[PDB]
């Protein structure tokens, strides 16, 4: 199975960054399928001018599985980095593969979080996890042991981390340069 | 007025009203919008122990898990009554049955179909009744708890034959 | 239904009660206050909690004065709870006329004012004037010419 | 309205007037009663300390003090005595 | 504030529930109202299960325990009273059942 | 419900959930004051306690303090429940010796 | 009052004023009482659970509130059922007055433990505040011997 | 709701800056005098003079009288669609919707759409801030100043539900401050004298700045240190 | 304005389908106008003893004899559609009696526990 | 936190304004002190460029004056 | 009001002053509550534009000694960018003063 994913991140208008995550699908098989469908993204259905007619509308009028053109909301300087959002780039919804939101209990369990740099699944109930993820950039958070569930980590790309923390955040509670995702793909 | 003759307690109110209790068991009994005190802590008493226990968070109150509501879906109770009448020593395509007045037509295929396996149901016609009310020997107005009619269409007729 | 009940009002000491609801600033018609807390407190815990000074200090009494009403005797002191009305009463009293007379207040300018009429000036800077109260309310006040001395 | 005699009593005829206190801590009887009220041939403190302890009562008494300072309370306040108590030098009749 | 303001909501939901509807424990009005006479009970809650089983056992021989019939002396009234009322403690009451003499 | 009403109370009391789906800021970072505890001999006014241990660089009425609390640690509170009981003991004791020698005597 | 009211209004609208038993049984069931709760007049004009974020400095950097400890312990209790508590500025404590007396005021008709005030022991024995009936502290019986038993009178 | 403003890709950049460098209440007489040029234009084709004439010798006057332009409304379809395609198209460069045409009728109304479209085409607050940003030195500065000001008070307005007809009446009868009523409008300047606020203002930090001598001389620590050593002696 | 739909106020079909009182679940989203307020209890209480006479003619609810229970009406499932003569929206609401599997202990068991013949009509039976 | 997010999205407007202000009145200030200090003081003049803008909008402020009181 | 409330609003100075020092119960009115919390809120109102007029002076106050001397109209350009405030507005806020001070004189 394939464990490494890759994203291009752009500030405003600046020049897309190549950011690596390396994931371990022993310890949490569902959320690493998870990020790994909507990092893909196959959204290839192309239809025709009679079966748009008949369906009435487009398959892609509903969200999206993919990580395609969304935004990271939640950017606070000194503790992590959070996006992912799918159905909009506020970071208010979720939604996953399976429905609307899986869960994990055996696995959120024994997810820990010691060491800098890791990635686990941003999510507002310890078994109501979504598309959104987090990268953390503190030292180590163990407060969020038992709550949320660790999947994988960033292998190349900390610079970039580092880089896309230091942007301002703007009056309105989000980062004041648009921070979005160009590409996502996923390499075997 | 002599106001110091008197002590101090209140006269009962003339005309003197009827106790709220209704006393009529004829056909045309009223159901009593007006909710009462007691009914709302012995409704309560019954959920959640009051005032004994802890109240259960809104959550649970309001879920799907909440015992009275978990209790009806898992342990289903519906008193499904066949009339003798209707099926003895006689092949009928008409069989009715009494339920409960909180059920539906619906709600007596999907019985009749998942407990019972009557799947082939055409038609269920719905028909309230008054409980049937009758005294006893010291002449005391006891009536009998409520029932719907129901009939029920089926595409063959059946029957349950008595051996005489 | 009240979900949280308001302790009663000025509670900080730790052995005596507080002050009446109505010496306090709430409602009057009690003349004695209470504290659930400081009821349901163990007179062991109670003297334990607090040392021979403090209790002295507490217990300092005031008669037949009030600390928080200042000016006014206690309530609890009054024969009925409720505050005195010969101190603060309305200005007519009943059977009187109201030959009250034009009084003159003083007030503090900010400005040499000079009166073009009559040819002279109403008050220096910083002078305190006794005015017309009609005068200072609807025309010196408004235009900041002068304030209130007090 | 002016409630020009009328009695309007709870227990005569369910009704009450209009303006009057819900609550009364003492009825009017009770302060008509004006010779517990005031000090008239009444004594005001229940306590009764030995020698030695009215000399330790006498001895938190502050220098430069002087019983022609406190004045006698006016008819219209309690006359009341919290015992040995802090500042008790101040209540008159105690 | 978020989560405070929610913490106390939940909070309220829960002392509004716990306190509301007040009802007293226990007043003199339930055993007055609750009284009801022999001739009322017995017109309240009769039916011939009793004359037929005292025939039965006059037949057979056969030797009841309990009543064949749930007797509610109270004719319908116990379903007024809230389920948690019970009587107050009154301490030295005026009789003399509690001395238990046995000879007068 | 009664374990599951434990384990949401405790989950509350941890303070995990948050509508916008993330993790928390952590507690470190945000309690940005800290208490000393001081041990004292005998019971001291919290306005002498707050005006002595006051920032004189603070031009603020609350001096650079937010709250002065004073307590009694559990031991010493039942030790001087313990010794009040031994004293009404020890009255009653000696006012029945007295009166039931005074006769004696 | 209110059973009078709802009489009126039954039977202006279905009673037909006959021996039917309709009427016979409304006549019956209209004196039933209904249920009483004190509900608070709620304040449109001052909301009390916006004030929160008044009278408060934010970080620049974040853009967002600052967590004032002194703030946060002078804050005023303001009391509401579906809010319990609301913290607001001591500056504001004043708008909300009447609150204050509404909660702290029995949630009942006066007139319902009115046979509280008509008696000496209930009048010694209970709190008149605010018109707040609520009892005293009172020893037991067993309490109150073991006191007299130990001060040996 | 985030507000963005657009301008109408008919103009270019040049002529949306001439236009956007005019004040609105300046800009109207201008609008005002353009088409009043127009109509007059108009009325003089078609032949109906709707300028005054002496009835001695019948004279023209100077010009049309605003209140004629403002009492003068559009009901032909050869009147307004040319008055509209002289000044909307070519002073203004704006093109009306099909459904606004019907209430492109009035003058006045003409006069409200262009002002609107010209408000929603000048920036925004966001923009001017997007263009400007505050600089670290000046950050620096105002950490560096001891006092800071205190937000959320406009909490504390009384909300209450009034509608615009309402309101529209109450400034024309003058209630606005009648029965403890009140506008608030927020002011960067004040008037400063017999402000007993300002001046309680002033002489807090009067106050504060003397604190900080103190404390930048030494003599709080020695008061401080005084006030420790009596209460270890007393 | 009231608080239940203005189909349940009146039909949206042109017959007045859909009229009356709509007992609903207490965890469906769908409201009733079976309200015990002390003020809508009138209106709740002539819907009980008169009924709602429509424009066409005929009288919908109550149509007369018998006086329904609103107490015990089942509880609301969804709302009228022209279309169709009746749209689901809440399916929830239906209750879905289920049976359990077959055990080895299940096709052994009875109704009654085992503790440690011609009829003849008899005017009481004891037990 | 429907309810409390806008109450805290008014006040960071609130202190971006209240900043830009700050940042007018200093200009004002400084505007004000330039102009009362060169005049007063000697050998202290602004660039050509500055003086021409100033005079010319000197200008129109004064023809705004007349505006104003016409 | 009443006469007594004129005599005593004159006595305290002041109808803010009269209406902050009665509170709660005193009170009673409800055009008052309404207009005590209209001055409360105008009272923040002043105090927060005390300490932006007193942000802005020493904001001119710490940039003043770089464009005290005025000798390179360049460097005086760099000292303004260094904060980032607007020239073309400058120049007209000098105007502005200018034209005021002539009025004046
Ligand atoms: N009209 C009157 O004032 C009146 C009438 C009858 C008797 N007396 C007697 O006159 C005396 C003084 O009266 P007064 O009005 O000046 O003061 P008082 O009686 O009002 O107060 C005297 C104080 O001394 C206490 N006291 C009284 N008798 C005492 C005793 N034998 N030993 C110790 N303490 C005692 C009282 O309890 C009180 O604390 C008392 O003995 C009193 O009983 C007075």
């Amino acid at each position: 199975i394939s464990e490494r994913a890759f994203m291009d991140i752009a500030i405003g208008t600046k020049a897309p960054r190549r950011i690596v995550f390396k994931l371990f699908p022993r310890k949490c098989p569902s959320a690493v399928k998870n990020f790994i469908e909507l990092c893909s993204g196959n959204v290839s259905t192309d239809t025709y001018e009679s079966g748009n007619r008949d369906k009435l509308i487009s398959e892609s009028a509903l969200p999206q599985l993919t990580y395609k053109n969304s935004t990271f909301h939640r950017v606070e300087k000194g503790y992590l980095i959070q996006g992912g959002d799918i159905v909009t780039g506020r970071g208010t919804e979720q939604l996953s593969i399976y429905g609307g939101t899986f869960s994990a209990p055996e696995e959120v369990r024994a997810s820990v979080f010691d060491k800098p740099g890791l990635v686990g699944t941003a999510s507002s109930s310890p078994n109501a996890h979504g598309s959104q993820f987090f990268i953390l950039t503190a030292k180590e958070a163990n407060h969020l042991n038992g709550t949320c569930i660790c999947f994988g980590q960033v292998a190349d790309g900390l610079d970039v981390v580092q880089e896309i923390e230091q942007v301002p955040i703007d009056p309105s509670g989000f980062p004041s340069l648009k921070v979005s995702i160009v590409d996502c793909g996923v390499l075997e | 007025w002599r106001t110091w003759e008197y002590q101090h307690t209140r006269p009962d109110p003339r005309p003197f009203p009827d106790p709220p209790v209704n006393d009529y068991f004829g056909r045309s009994r009223i159901w009593n919008p007006i909710a009462c005190k007691l009914g709302y802590v012995r409704k309560k008493a019954d959920e959640w122990g009051w005032p004994n226990k802890p109240p259960p968070p809104t959550g649970l109150r309001y879920s799907q898990e909440f015992f009275p509501f978990f209790f009806e879906r898992y342990f289903p109770d519906a008193e499904v009554r066949l009339l003798l009448d209707s099926v003895l020593n006689n092949e009928t395509k008409r069989p009715v049955f009494q339920i409960p007045c909180s059920m539906s037509k619906v709600e007596l295929v999907n019985y009749l179909k998942n407990i019972y396996g009557i799947d082939n149901v055409v038609r269920v016609e719905v028909r309230n009744r008054r409980g049937r009310r009758y005294k006893n020997e010291v002449g005391e107005i006891k009536m009998m708890d409520d029932y719907k009619v129901a009939v029920v269409e089926l595409d063959t007729p059946v029957s349950v034959e008595l051996k005489q | 239904v009240a979900p949280w009940v308001p302790p009663p009002r000025h509670d900080i000491k730790v052995t005596m009660p507080p002050p009446p609801g109505g010496e306090v600033g709430g409602r009057f018609g009690v003349s004695q206050g209470y504290s659930d807390r400081l009821a349901r407190t163990p007179y062991w815990k109670r003297m334990a909690l607090s040392t021979y000074k403090l209790r002295m200090m507490e217990n300092a009494t005031r008669y037949p004065m009030s600390e928080h009403r200042p000016g006014e005797y206690d309530i609890r002191y009054l024969p009925t709870p409720y505050p005195c009305t010969i101190r603060n009463r309305p200005l007519l009293e009943v059977g009187e006329p109201r030959q009250i007379p034009s009084i003159r207040i003083p007030v503090i300018f900010l400005v040499n004012l000079f009166d073009e009429a009559k040819g002279c000036w109403f008050g220096r800077r910083y002078e305190t004037v006794y005015v017309e109260r009609q005068f200072m309310r609807e025309e010196l006040m408004p235009q900041r010419y002068a304030i209130y001395a007090t | 309205p002016m409630m020009l005699n009328i009695q309007n009593m709870m227990w005569w005829n369910g009704k009450r007037n209009l303006y009057r206190a819900t609550y009364r801590e003492k009825t009017w009887y009770e302060i008509s009663r004006t010779g517990a009220f005031t000090k008239g041939r009444r004594p005001v403190m229940r306590q009764k300390y030995s020698r030695e302890a009215l000399q330790a009562a006498l001895a938190m008494v502050p220098p430069g003090f002087e019983v022609a300072d406190v004045p006698r309370p006016p008819q219209r306040i309690l006359a009341q005595s919290e015992g040995i108590v802090g500042r008790w030098y101040s209540n008159y009749w105690t | 504030p978020v989560y405070c303001e929610a913490l106390r909501r939940e909070r309220a939901r829960e002392e509004t529930l716990m306190k509301w509807p007040h009802v007293p424990e226990w007043k003199y009005e339930y055993s007055t109202y609750t009284r009801k006479h022999l001739a009322d009970i017995v017109q309240y809650n009769y039916t011939n299960v009793v004359d037929y089983v005292d025939r039965e056992v006059l037949l057979t021989g056969k030797s009841v325990w309990e009543c064949p019939i749930h007797i509610d002396h109270t004719c319908g009234g116990s379903k007024t009273v809230p389920p948690h009322a019970k009587k107050p403690v009154r301490y030295m009451d005026a009789g003399i059942a509690n001395v238990g003499v046995t000879d007068i | 419900t009664a374990r599951a009403v434990e384990i949401f109370k405790e989950r509350l009391k941890r303070g995990i959930y948050r509508y916008p789906p993330g993790p928390p800021p952590p507690p470190g970072a945000h309690d940005k004051t800290s208490v000393v505890k001081v041990e004292l001999s005998c019971y001291v006014e919290e306005e002498r306690l707050r005006e002595l241990f006051g920032r004189y660089d603070v031009f603020e009425p609350h001096k650079g303090i937010v709250r002065v609390e004073l307590k009694l640690p559990d031991e010493v509170l039942k030790q001087k429940e313990e010794a009040e009981q031994l004293w009404t003991q020890y009255m009653a004791e000696c006012s029945d010796v007295k009166a039931y020698h005074q006769w004696s005597t | 009052m209110f059973r009078v009211t709802g009489l009126q209004l039954k039977n202006p609208v279905v009673f037909k004023q006959g021996q039917g038993m309709f009427s016979h049984q409304l006549k019956r069931l209209l004196q039933k009482k209904s249920i009483h709760r004190y509900n608070w007049d709620p304040l449109p004009m001052y909301d009390p659970r916006k004030l929160v974020h008044a009278s408060r400095h934010m970080d620049v950097e974040t853009w967002r509130e600052v967590p004032d400890p002194h703030w946060d312990e002078r804050s005023y209790l303001v009391p509401d059922q579906m809010f319990y508590n609301i913290p607001v500025p001591p500056e504001y404590k004043d708008a909300y007055w009447w609150r204050e007396l509404q909660a702290r005021r029995v949630q009942c008709p006066v007139e319902w433990v009115s046979h509280r005030m008509y008696n000496k022991g209930d009048r010694q024995r209970y709190d008149f505040q605010d018109l707040a009936f609520r009892k005293k502290f009172e020893f037991s019986y067993e309490e109150v011997v073991k006191n007299a038993k130990d001060m040996r009178s | 709701q985030e507000r963005r403003s657009h301008r109408p890709p008919a103009w270019d950049d040049e002529f949306a800056k001439v236009v956007l460098n005019m004040n609105d209440a300046e800009i109207r007489e201008y609008l005002m005098s353009k088409l009043t040029d127009v109509i007059f234009l108009e009325t003089q084709r078609d032949g109906y003079e709707l300028r005054r004439l002496d009835f001695e010798g019948k004279p023209l006057t100077s010009l049309p009288e605003p209140r004629i332009i403002e009492n003068f409304v559009l009901e032909e379809e050869t009147i307004r669609e040319r008055v509209i395609y002289q000044v909307v198209e070519g002073v203004f460069r704006l093109s009306p919707t099909s459904a606004d045409r019907r209430e492109l009728r009035s003058v006045a109304n003409i006069i409200d759409y262009v002002l609107t479209h010209v408000r929603a085409a000048r920036p925004t607050d966001r923009e001017r801030r997007q263009e400007r940003p505050i600089t670290s030195a000046a950050l620096a500065v105002m950490q560096k100043c001891p006092i800071q000001p205190q937000l959320g008070f406009v909490h504390a307005l009384p909300h209450d539900t009034r509608d615009a007809l309402l309101q529209e009446w109450e400034r024309m009868h003058h209630l606005d401050w009648q029965f403890g009523k009140a506008v608030y409008t927020p002011r960067s300047k004040e008037n400063v004298r017999g402000n007993l606020t300002w001046l309680r203002e002033d002489r807090h930090y009067d106050q504060r700045m003397k604190f900080m001598q103190e404390v930048e001389s030494g003599e709080a620590r020695a008061k401080h240190m005084k006030l420790i050593a009596e209460a270890a002696g007393n | 304005k009231n608080s239940w739909p203005e189909w349940m106020d009146n039909g949206a079909d042109g017959t007045g389908y859909g009229i009356g009182l709509h007992r609903t679940h207490p965890l469906s989203r769908l409201r009733g106008n079976l309200k015990r307020s002390p003020s809508h209890v009138p209106r709740v209480l002539g819907m009980m003893i008169q009924g709602v006479w429509h424009k066409s003619g005929v009288k919908l609810y109550f149509r007369g004899g018998k006086p329904p229970n609103p107490s015990v009406h089942p509880y609301l499932t969804g709302e009228p559609c022209p279309l169709y003569g009746w749209k689901v929206t809440d399916e929830s609401v239906i209750r879905q009696f289920n049976m359990p599997s077959i055990d080895g202990t299940n096709f052994r068991y009875k109704p009654y526990v085992a503790l440690q013949k011609p009829l003849a009509k008899r005017l009481f039976f004891w037990r | 936190y429907e309810f409390h997010e806008p109450l805290r999205r008014k006040n960071a407007e609130d202190m971006r304004q209240f900043q830009t202000d700050v940042i007018d009145m200093a200009c004002a200030m400084l505007g004000e002190r330039l102009l009362d200090t060169v005049n007063a003081s000697d050998t202290s003049s602004f660039p050509a460029e500055w003086q021409e803008a100033i005079a010319m909008h000197v200008e129109e402020i004064e023809a705004e004056m007349e505006e104003v009181a016409a | 009001m009443v006469e007594a409330a004129m005599f005593e609003v004159e006595k305290d100075g002041g109808f803010d002053n009269f209406i902050l020092k009665r509170s709660g119960p005193e009170l009673r009115s409800t055009y008052g509550e309404r207009i005590r919390r209209h001055i409360l809120v105008r009272q923040k109102e002043i105090q927060k534009n005390f300490v932006l007029q007193k942000q802005a002076q020493m904001l001119v106050e710490s940039m003043e000694k770089e464009i005290l001397p005025m000798e390179d109209g360049k460097k005086v350009e760099e000292v303004l960018e260094k904060y980032g405030i607007d020239k073309e507005q400058l120049l007209r806020d000098i105007a502005r003063a200018a034209v005021a001070k002539k009025q004046q004189l």
